[PDB]
């Protein structure tokens, strides 16, 4: 095989963010608008060249209910921008990884649902100073636009490189 | 020094059963489900029973509990594994079918516990650990356990049985302390051990806390349990453990665990026995079909162990070992000998004997807590019906033994005779239960699954078995389950094809949740075969939905023939049947509905035109879809009144340039910008990430800077924030080729953010200052303010 890094990535978040639309959109670059489960495949795979180096992202995603979730080297806390409550509970989603994983793992805070201005609740600039206070990058995404999906994975990749 | 002859004597045909649970045999067909599980892991356990079987016998010297053996087992079981834990959390699910009120006395008693700070007591699972409602160690008044010791077992059980509310989290400080203290202990009290039975107690009440420690990362059971206690049990000369259920090690009582071990070294004897005899061998109700009997001989390997059956035994004489093993195996018999006889009983003389003037309030006892596992909540029909022992089923139906009684699970006899999918032994039930008055009632009883009698007969068994229940007439065939699955959906998700046929025959009326299932498999003949036999089903939007978004031009066709409108709005989101088709399928499909009159000139909740929705397709079939829909409309400059930029913006966003092109090439105003400002080159500004583009789109119009971050380059800064240092020499090289073009446009150089930001404070911030900095300065762009 003799592929550079091979990254285990992990997308939580409250249920209905948007954590396998994002995933499908960066993975087989598509978007419906209902939710497949793809059959509990329970992970999507995608290899990205950063940096002249070619990187694969093995990507894990959040269901509903032997400890492979421990694994990642990255994990991308998601949020919706029209729940108020999906981004509240972002403390405690950040508070689970103090407690059962590396403080040494690379976080990344995505607010999904960017194309939904209309019905916008979370503030940028709000998400971006918390994001800031606690040193972590933030990016706001739309898995139906597609608008910055690559670009969350491409420096959550990028992050974890330099450190790694 | 252990004697071991009970594994070389053990049939090597059917030696898999030390490792496999005997609750998986009757359903896992054996082995099979444990090779599907994790192929050779069996060969290598088998090895690691085997392989340590060598090196505590070649080493002699009165071998005594070692800790670094400990961790040797745990090597052959196979961040670094055969290690100890320290400071790493791991946890589990329990169900109060493997507790006992006695075993958590045993469980909270244990300081070791409370002073490690174990998180113990109920609550939901979480991604990573456990998240807990309350917790039953920090600040736990010892005269409070008994009382609570009833409390819990009463949360656990009124929630479920063999469901799990309460989860376990080891202590994450002094495991390589604690580890050795116990280690010690075990050779302090197996030097007291006095009694025969008394050296069993001590082996259990240490193989337990080792169980509870929970040490290693994983594999904690396979080392103390699977391997560890028959080392232990083999050294004092008595059998290999073969058990139904090892898990009870958590929350089982000392003494209440030395039945489990004494019943599963009976189980080993049994098996020993068995084969001598040359009878058939069916215990926990499995047959041994001479195809997987023939097919394990020739896949056995595991060579460490065919040495130790090439070995010579004749200086020890068996019968010395037959006199010692009945001393500790006279206790079971007693203590509900009915339950044991319907599990290990098959001499109708032997039975009926047994059975001989039995009172009605013997008769139907459920085994209380404590016991063993199996037999707690069952009837011995129960039991009876599970193992398929007809011959106990015969003369517990010959007593008028009550069959309408249901476990803690909530199962009656009825259910079991459908799970385990005997037709020959649910015969001689259903017989029976129609004799009785409150017969309709019997039948339509639910567990604690809330799933009745029938769904375990769809979800497991044949069509006969199926007709034998549909004949009854009890017509609850269209009832769900707890979890919404009707008796035909859990018969589809587990491929029951011909009863699924058969349920869909008889005209079972179809559940939304079934019509998902069919999506997730992409199922398209089943639906064919639904819409067939139902042929009303054309009306159920959900199911037009499917049949658009992936189904053939055949499958869409029926619903258009059935004749509903082609634009109705048939999703959350208010999409189309066109928008669908083009999401995914064949485009055959949405050239089909537009040849069929299907209105271009719609927009979903968020505004987005169809021709939107071509970028919700994959990139690959994104052009033919383009333009099969521009050759009805052409009103590509159409766009989502909520934003309001076309797909020229979805075209940037996804970086296709391809279809960026091609919509440019098909005469796409630049006219547009969004509610917040932003024109085409805000969002082509770093996404598009290619120069040619951006000159040509420049061609046409001015680019003007809103919502106070000027054009695409000034914004274009404030969106790298990350810079890495790797591509930083190419972060400040695009910049170049953008702006030795900005300079031709005379970018006025405003302010750059809402906080008096620039683009040369940003820049400086950046510190991507090589290249622009200077460039900028030169070109005559004002410092920082
Ligand atoms: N409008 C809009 N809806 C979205 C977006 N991402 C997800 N959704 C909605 O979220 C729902 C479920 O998404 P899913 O990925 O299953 O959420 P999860 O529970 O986090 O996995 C879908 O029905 C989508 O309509 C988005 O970017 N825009
Ligand atoms: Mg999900």
């Amino acid at each position: 095989p003799e592929y550079d890094y091979l990254f285990k990535l992990l997308l939580i978040g409250d249920s209905g963010v948007g954590k396998s639309c994002l995933l499908l959109r960066f993975a087989d670059d598509t978007y419906t608008e209902s939710y497949i489960s793809t059959i509990g495949v329970d992970f999507k795979i995608r290899t990205i060249e950063l940096d002249g180096k070619t990187i694969k992202l093995q990507i894990w995603d959040t269901a509903g209910q032997s400890s492979y979730y421990r694994g990642a080297h990255g994990i991308i806390v998601v949020y919706d921008v029209t729940d108020q409550e999906s981004y509240a509970n972002v403390k405690q989603w950040l508070q689970e990884i103090d407690r059962y994983a590396s403080e040494n793992v690379n976080k990344l805070l995505v607010g999904n649902k960017s194309d939904l201005t209309t019905k916008k609740v979370v503030d940028n600039t709000t998400a971006k100073e918390f994001a800031d206070s606690l040193g972590i990058p933030f990016l706001e995404t739309s898995a139906k636009n597609a608008t910055n999906v690559e670009q969350a994975f491409m420096t959550m990749a990028a992050e974890i490189k330099k450190r790694m | 020094l252990p004697g071991l002859y009970f594994l070389q004597a053990y049939p090597s045909e059917e030696i898999w059963r030390l490792f496999v649970d005997g609750r998986f045999w009757s359903k896992e067909n054996g082995w099979r489900g444990y090779e599907s599980r994790e192929p050779g892991s069996l060969n290598a356990a088998l090895e690691s029973l085997c392989s340590i079987a060598l090196q505590v016998e070649k080493s002699g010297e009165e071998f005594e509990l070692s800790v670094d053996l400990i961790k040797r087992i745990h090597k052959k079981s196979g961040k670094n594994p055969g290690e100890l834990r320290t400071d790493e959390p791991v946890s589990f699910c329990i169900p109060a079918g493997r507790a006992s009120i006695k075993g958590i006395e045993e469980f909270l008693s244990l300081v070791f516990l409370t002073e490690g700070g174990a998180e113990f007591g109920p609550g939901k699972a979480g991604p990573f650990g456990p998240r807990f409602d309350k917790n039953y160690f920090k600040n736990l008044n010892p005269e409070q356990i008994p009382d609570l010791a009833k409390q819990i077992y009463f949360d656990m059980s009124k929630y479920g049985h063999s469901n799990t509310n309460h989860f376990y989290l080891a202590v994450m400080k002094n495991v390589d302390v604690y580890l050795e203290k116990i280690t010690q202990s075990y050779n302090k009290e197996i030097k007291t051990a006095e009694t025969l039975d008394e050296k069993l107690k001590i082996i259990v009440k240490h193989i337990r806390m080792y169980e509870v420690l929970h040490p290693f990362r994983d594999a904690n059971g396979r080392t103390f349990v699977n391997n560890l206690l028959n080392i232990l049990l083999m050294q004092q000369g008595l059998p290999p453990a073969t058990f139904y259920e090892p898990n009870v090690f958590d929350l089982y009582s000392a003494e209440e665990l030395v039945v489990v071990v004494k019943e599963a070294i009976f189980n080993t004897v049994e098996i020993i026995e068995q084969s001598k005899r040359k009878t058939p061998i069916t215990l926990y109700g499995y047959h041994s079909s001479l195809e997987e009997q023939t097919k394990f001989r020739d896949m056995l390997d595991s060579p460490s162990y065919e040495k130790i059956k090439h070995m010579d035994f004749s200086d020890l004489n068996p019968e010395k070992l037959h006199l010692k093993t009945q001393k500790c195996l006279s206790s079971l018999n007693e203590q509900y000998p009915l339950h044991r006889g319907a599990i290990y009983l098959s001499d109708p003389g032997e039975i009926k004997l047994l059975l001989s003037n039995r009172n009605e309030s013997q008769i139907n006892q459920q085994i209380e807590q404590g016991a063993p596992p199996i037999y707690v909540g069952k009837t011995p029909a129960h039991l009876a019906v599970i193992s398929g022992n007809m011959a106990m089923l015969d003369e517990l139906i010959a007593k008028k033994a009550d069959l309408s009684l249901q476990d803690y699970d909530g199962k009656t006899a009825l259910h079991y005779a459908a799970e385990c999918g005997n037709m020959q032994i649910m015969g001689k039930i259903l017989k029976v239960v129609l004799s009785q008055e409150d017969a309709i009632k019997v039948l339509n009883i639910k567990d604690n699954h809330g799933k009745t009698a029938f769904h375990y007969a769809a979800e497991f068994g044949t069509p006969e078995l199926i007709s034998a229940l549909t004949t009854t007439e009890v017509i609850q065939i269209n009832e769900p389950d707890n979890s919404g699955s009707s008796a035909i959906t859990l018969a589809y998700k587990n491929h029951k094809l011909k009863i699924f046929d058969e349920l869909l025959n008889s005209g079972a009326d179809i559940s939304d949740e079934l019509l998902d299932a069919i999506w997730a498999r992409k199922d398209k003949e089943t639906l064919g075969k639904i819409i067939a036999k139902n042929e009303k089903i054309l009306l159920n939007k959900e199911a037009f939905r499917i049949a658009i978004s992936l189904g053939s031009v055949s499958l869409v066709k029926k619903f258009l023939r059935a004749g509903v409108d082609i634009d109705i709005p048939l999703t959350k989101d208010k999409a189309t049947p066109l928008m669908l088709s083009i999401n995914s399928g064949n485009p055959k499909l949405v050239s089909y509905l537009l040849k069929k009159g299907a209105n271009t000139r719609l927009t979903d909740t968020s505004g987005n035109s169809v021709l939107h929705y071509v970028f919700y397709s994959k990139a690959e079939n994104r052009e033919a879809l383009a333009n099969i829909i521009t050759e009805k409309d052409k009103k590509l400059i159409n766009q989502p009144n909520a934003n309001g930029n076309p797909p020229l913006y979805n075209a940037v966003v996804v970086n296709d340039l391809k279809m960026a092109t091609i919509l440019l090439e098909m005469g796409a105003r630049v006219d547009f910008e969004d509610r917040l400002g932003n024109n085409i080159l805000h969002s082509a500004m770093r996404r598009c990430d290619l120069p040619i583009i951006l000159d040509i789109v420049k061609k046409d119009s001015t680019l003007l800077h809103k919502r106070n971050s000027e054009r695409r380059n000034p914004f274009h800064q404030a969106l790298h924030e990350m810079h890495t240092f790797p591509s930083s020499k190419e972060t400040e090289e695009i910049h170049f080729m953008n702006l030795s073009d900005l300079l031709l446009k005379e970018g006025v150089d405003l302010n750059k953010k809402d906080i008096k930001g620039k683009t040369i404070l940003d820049i400086a911030l950046s510190k991507q200052y090589f290249h622009l900095c200077v460039k900028l300065m030169k070109a005559g762009a004002h410092t920082n303010i």
